């Protein structure tokens, strides 16, 4: 009798785990939601023409002053390739003036396809031996992993 | 100024130094974290960072000080807890509210905006003072008044002194001109860790210890400005000697730099030490925070941080001697220590030597201990005060050749070598009567004539009884007791009480809180006696049996004396010396009527 | 006695399962709801994060 | 904060030694810097930067180097030290060594980051262990008693049934207080770390813990002696961060059991070795102790918050000694030592806890009036007087015979046989009250007369010599 009782709590305590467990689950699940949505949102926000472009300035500037290499070799997408190619020096004339240095001897050919690419510049340098990522995709979960106690502290109830 | 180049453990390398001195100490990174150089190999120079070096990148600044390590002194020093980088634990504590102790943190080792009383010292103007002359006294607190003196590399006439009052440490209460410049003192003195205070002249050695306990005290003593050692032992040792040596010792003041030791250790410590009333003054309860200081650098501070914890410890001694009380400071690194230095020597490509240590351990124990010894002071007026190095040992759990026992034995004066065997029997004080001794047993002889013109011989006694008994143990061990004549039965039997009454001692009770010099002598002289009288009777042979028989005959109609001897120990210090004195005249003169009594009807 | 405390476990039994099964319902259903409410919000603020550079 | 940057990846991986892979041509390389490693293969491991030089920087990798190639084997900087998410959620799981969740269930949502090697503790902040716990196991409860936040770790040898009285001890601490102790924050929440252990030990933790009902409450995080050598060396780390988070950030006692410190020397020496840097004592890492300290001074009360962390970190003798480094270092450091000798196992005894070679610092806090009988530390002081000069007596007659004994050393041995088989040895399931502990020990020790009693004072003999 001690050991059937020993045996029911034991099995009350599995159920219980089994409970947390599946609320944990949908928790991950609701999390995994968001992440989805978040993607979408930044796949929707390629479709502006501007502003993208300033973006994809900002995004080009700032990997080639990480990288601060004599001569890079930028890779974009063949969708909104003109972009990159319009915007071409006023990066480097931006870097030139960031720092008393010459203009990097950029170069850009094979694009990823686009739901690889969703926005955002690949820069690397000579060789491939270092690599920038600067995908939009990219730029997710990072933010993401960086802002996730901030988004349980958000899930109160 | 100059940037870092290699990040292994706390050891960094940064190149573009060129200019920096050996020892010079550097700042590093964004996070400011303190540093000292250890090696130069041309434009870059190794550093020691005292700190986690996680996070340290490439091209990171490194601030240059020219400085090398140095402690701030002056008021408020007493009563404090310290880093071994010398930060104020408690105003980091309190002025942070985060229970951590941040990395990098800027805190002053002194507060520079308490207000304290300035009394000066008749100094007038025009007047022609010193280095060292102490021209000023300031009450840290009751019971423990702080001289303020010049800083040994300063002289020139008193163009300037400020008048009594309050005072903060950022004002000038000193003017002093020389060779035609003029300069200025605060109450502050920044002062290198290495590099001894100057002294006038060292002296040698006449006042003991007379600490509480009754074998250090009494068989193993010591000197003020001594030099001892024991083997860092616990529930014994680290605590019981500690307490001891804090609450229940002649020293004016105590400097605890136990660094490398375990942090519940510390915690208790720093949280009894508080309240710790001991009747320091002749009829006041004042706590002995008011007296004492910390240096507590845990085990899982950094490892380049005990050589500063030590330095500085034995530096802040060497200003309370110079001021002129008797500091005395305990030491429950050094076992620690010594790992601190083969970690560096190892992570600096050194070669090793004996046993791993690095070759030159010797010299820095040395350049360690020999800061002891009570020392003619500098400046006027004439004065004295001593420093004693109470270090510690590795546990009794490896033998006299491990490098660090040995360097230490073959400085310091005083082994007070505490056996584990004794630790399992919970003998509680553990001092090893066998191994341990005393090089200061020669200078004290003044001492010893002076109090009791008798105490030598008896003292003597004592020994030649011990060593007798310990010598024939191994007899007994295959033989037995069944050979053992009559003197060598009162020799056993004189061992034990002496063993279990003498050597003893509680400590957690009044009977052997603290035992005073009077009532340990007393007892030894009454131990003696008893020895001397018994062995005189068993030698006398009257009444046709004597011996063995007169033995069992003082020992079952003459055992209350016996009884009242091993009692002895319970004399409460409390009732005073005129009266604990006639006590024991009285069962001395008790024990004089026995072996005569006894030998009145010829046994 | 054994055959009847047997009985009343397993009741008890059913009964605490029921009881996690409606309370884990219960918690399932106020997640979502607190996920639909600031699921807007957490993308936005995602979003600004991702969509800003400096120099 | 304001904008952030994506990892940069390299792949000039120009050297793989060991557990080691030497990168080069690195710009901007971070000390402990995390990093993200993708094989030709496709699979990602992650790995530690051990040491930064110029623009090189050595990397040790964690699930090991079987696959690395100069050309292919993709390297990426987090730029950031290690940091084990934690939550509340994080009770009653169990992981792998490296923090990945292994109960099949989904990856913790983090409350928040925390870095390894938390933030040094203020000592003006710490509390000496107050409250004891009863430890169920007699010989710890009259002798060497554990206090809240303190750090008892078991000196064990190979064979040693160490892991059963872990358990044992997991199953029975409890506070003892006045006897009065919900109390879920009074329920010590385990959080259990193995490193090194065989898959046996691991299966036999994980029953018991789940027998006893508990299973919503312990933690495990495992590092099997299949799985890689290196997240040894991470595994204790994670769990004293966790049990950190747990315990001062969260208001719960917590309860911590390493395992096999031993196999995390092992780590040390092959890290070690693998950089050729200059060994201590028996080829050990010269900064082994500064690793054990950094191990270990992460338990005990805090001051300004109402939890407490206390560890028991268990460790196995290599040829059942004590100069070995490791167990010599930890005794150093710890301030306790439970002692389990090959002599007692020998003698069938299931708790073969040497009650004389063991040691608690902290043991007068503990005991009291306040909370203990007030005659404790007179018993324990006693029984181990006796129980040593009784050995003694025995080694003795081993060579003098039985005959040449006195009444005093029969009494002696009597003593022995009745301590060392009635009273140290308990049920692999059955506790024992500190007060029916004490009281067993009060009728060993009245064996002898109230003459021989020399240590238990007359005032406690008064009220106890009859009872």
């Amino acid at each position: 009798e001690k050991q059937v009782e020993i045996r029911k709590k034991i099995e009350y305590s599995m159920q219980l785990n089994a409970s947390r467990i599946k609320v944990l689950q949908a928790q991950d699940d609701l999390v995994s939601n968001m992440m989805e949505a978040a993607s979408k949102e930044v796949l929707n926000v390629s479709r502006d023409h501007n502003s993208y472009k300033k973006l994809l300035k900002g995004l080009i500037v700032q990997s080639l002053l990480r990288l601060k290499e004599p001569a890079v070799l930028l890779r974009c997408r063949k969708d909104d390739h003109h972009l990159v190619e319009s915007v071409l020096e006023s990066a480097k004339e931006e870097y030139a003036q960031k720092l008393q240095v010459h203009p990097p001897e950029i170069i850009v050919h094979h694009n990823a396809h686009g739901p690889s690419c969703s926005g955002g510049v690949v820069v690397a340098s000579r060789d491939g031996k270092i690599v920038c990522e600067n995908t939009l995709d990219a730029r997710l979960d990072v933010v993401f992993r960086k802002k996730l106690p901030e988004i349980r502290k958000q899930l109160v109830s | 100024y100059g940037y870092v180049r290699k990040v292994s453990g706390p050891v960094v390398i940064a190149d573009g130094m060129n200019g920096a001195a050996m020892y010079e100490l550097v700042r590093v990174g964004h996070d400011n974290l303190i540093g000292e150089i250890i090696r130069l190999e041309g434009d870059s120079a190794t550093i020691q960072v005292y700190e986690e070096t996680a996070g340290l990148m490439v091209n990171d600044p490194v601030l240059r000080t020219h400085k090398p390590l140095s402690v701030e002194l002056g008021p408020g020093i007493l009563g404090n807890i310290f880093d071994g980088i010398q930060r104020p634990l408690k105003t980091i504590a309190i002025r942070s509210g985060d229970v951590y102790i941040p990395r990098g943190v800027s805190v002053p080792a002194l507060d520079k905006d308490t207000l304290w009383e300035f009394q000066p010292k008749k100094i007038g103007e025009g007047d022609l003072l010193t280095g060292g002359d102490l021209y000023a006294t300031v009450f840290e607190n009751s019971l423990m008044q702080h001289h303020v003196a010049l800083p040994p590399d300063a002289m020139g006439k008193v163009t300037y002194v400020a008048p009594a009052g309050q005072y903060s440490l950022k004002d000038t209460v000193l003017e002093l001109e020389f060779q035609g410049v003029k300069k200025s003192f605060t109450m502050l003195q920044a002062w290198p860790v290495r590099t001894p205070r100057p002294v006038s002249s060292k002296l040698a050695a006449d006042t003991p210890l007379l600490t509480g306990q009754r074998v250090l005290d009494a068989l193993f003593p010591s000197v003020l400005g001594g030099t001892c050692a024991i083997p860092g032992a616990f529930g014994c040792g680290k605590t019981v000697i500690s307490q001891a040596l804090s609450k229940y010792s002649n020293s004016d003041t105590v400097v605890y730099v136990g660094c490398g030791e375990r942090g519940n250790e510390m915690a208790e410590v720093l949280m009894d030490f508080p309240q710790l009333t001991m009747t320091l003054p002749d009829g006041r309860e004042e706590s002995v925070m008011k007296r004492t200081t910390l240096v507590a650098n845990t085990s899982n501070m950094p490892v380049a941080a005990r050589e500063a914890s030590i330095y500085t410890g034995i530096t802040i001694a060497e200003y309370f001697r110079d001021m002129g009380y008797n500091v005395s400071m305990m030491a429950d690194s050094t076992s620690r220590w010594a790992e601190a230095l083969r970690e560096i020597s190892g992570r600096l490509a050194e070669m090793p030597a004996d046993s791993g240590y690095p070759a030159y351990l010797a010299a820095r124990l040395a350049s360690f201990y020999e800061r002891a010894g009570k020392v003619k002071c500098l400046g006027g007026p004439e004065r004295t005060g001593s420093v004693t190095i109470v270090g510690a040992v590795s546990p009794p759990g490896g033998d006299f050749s491990d490098p660090v026992t040995s360097a230490t034995l073959s400085i310091v004066q005083v082994f007070w070598g505490l056996d584990k065997k004794l630790a399992q029997r919970k003998h509680f004080p553990s001092v090893n009567w066998l191994i341990s001794y005393s090089k200061y047993s020669t200078a004290l002889e003044s001492f010893y004539e002076q109090f009791d013109p008798d105490f030598i011989n008896i003292r003597t006694k004592a020994r030649e009884v011990l060593q007798r008994e310990d010598d024939l143990n191994e007899i007994v061990q295959l033989v037995g007791k069944d050979a053992l004549a009559e003197g060598d039965k009162i020799t056993l039997e004189t061992a034990k009480l002496l063993r279990e009454d003498y050597l003893a001692q509680n400590a957690f009770t009044p009977y052997d809180k603290f035992c005073p010099f009077y009532k340990s002598v007393w007892m030894m002289r009454n131990i003696i006696h008893f020895y001397n009288l018994a062995n005189q009777a068993v030698e006398k042979g009257a009444g046709m049996d004597g011996q063995k028989i007169t033995y069992t005959l003082i020992k079952h109609r003459l055992g209350d004396l016996f009884y009242r001897l091993v009692s002895q120990k319970f004399e409460d210090p409390a009732e005073g010396e005129p009266a604990l004195v006639a006590k024991f005249k009285k069962l001395h003169e008790d024990l004089t009527a026995g072996f005569r009594a006894l030998e009145d009807e010829t046994r | 006695e054994f055959q009847r405390k047997l009985a009343e476990s397993s009741g008890d039994s059913g009964a605490n399962v029921k009881r996690l099964e409606q309370e884990t319902e219960v918690k399932i259903h106020h997640l979502n709801a607190g996920a639909e409410k600031i699921q807007y919000d957490v993308v936005q603020m995602l979003l600004k994060h991702v969509t800003t550079v400096k120099n | 904060e304001g904008t952030l940057e994506v990892a940069m990846e390299y792949r000039t991986v120009t050297g793989v030694a060991g557990p080691l892979v030497i990168l080069d041509k690195v710009k901007g390389p971070k000390y402990y810097e995390i990093v993200n490693i993708r094989l030709g293969d496709g699979t990602m491991r992650r790995g530690q930067v051990l040491e930064v030089d110029g623009e090189k920087a050595v990397v040790q990798v964690f699930e090991g180097t079987s696959g690395i190639d100069n050309k292919f084997t993709t390297v990426q900087f987090t730029g950031e030290v290690l940091k084990t998410p934690v939550s509340l959620d994080m009770l009653g799981r169990i992981f792998n060594g490296s923090g990945k969740p292994i109960d099949n269930g989904p990856p913790i949502l983090p409350e928040a980051y925390l870095d390894i090697s938390g933030s040094s503790i203020n000592p003006s902040e710490r509390t000496y262990p107050e409250e004891m716990i009863q430890t169920g196991i007699s010989t710890i409860d009259v002798m060497n008693s554990i206090a809240r936040g303190q750090k008892i770790p078991l000196f064990s040898a190979a064979g040693l049934p160490h892991n059963e009285i872990a358990a044992q001890i997991c199953r029975q601490a409890g506070l003892v207080k006045r006897l009065e102790k919900d109390g879920e924050e009074d329920n010590f929440a385990i959080v259990f770390a193995a490193m090194g252990v065989n898959m046996e030990t691991a299966q036999f933790f994980k029953r018991d813990f789940e027998e006893n009902g508990s299973m919503e409450r312990v933690t495990l995080f495992l590092n099997l002696a299949n799985d890689p050598t290196i997240e040894r060396i991470i595994t204790p780390r994670i769990a004293l961060t966790t049990a950190e988070y747990l315990a001062y950030e969260c208001g719960k006692h917590v309860l911590v059991i390493l395992t096999d410190m031993s196999s995390y020397a092992d780590a040390l020496r092959e890290v070690s070795a693998a950089r050729e840097e200059v060994p201590g004592r028996r080829g050990y890492p010269g900064y082994m102790y500064t690793d054990l300290a950094q191990i270990y001074e992460r338990a005990g009360r805090i001051e300004g918050r109402k939890g407490s962390i206390t560890q028991i970190p268990i460790l196995t003798m290599p040829n059942d000694d004590i100069t070995h480094p490791t167990p010599d270092l930890t005794g150093y450091i710890t301030e306790g030592q439970i002692y389990i000798d090959r002599q007692l196992q020998n003698r069938q005894i299931y708790p073969p806890i040497n009650v004389l070679p063991s040691l608690s610092r902290l043991m007068k806090s503990a005991i009291g009036e306040g909370m203990t009988r007030r005659d404790h530390s007179d018993v324990s002081n006693q029984l181990y007087a006796n129980y040593a000069i009784g050995k003694d007596v025995q080694a003795m007659k081993a060579v003098v015979g039985e005959e040449a004994l006195s009444s005093e050393d029969l009494l002696y041995l009597e003593f022995l046989d009745k301590f060392e088989r009635k009273f140290v040895a308990q049920g692999a399931y059955d506790s024992r009250n500190i007060f029916q502990s004490l009281d067993l020990a009060w009728t060993l020790l009245r064996i002898f007369p109230r003459e021989l009693l020399h240590r238990i004072p007359g005032k406690t003999l008064d009220q106890y010599y009859s009872r």
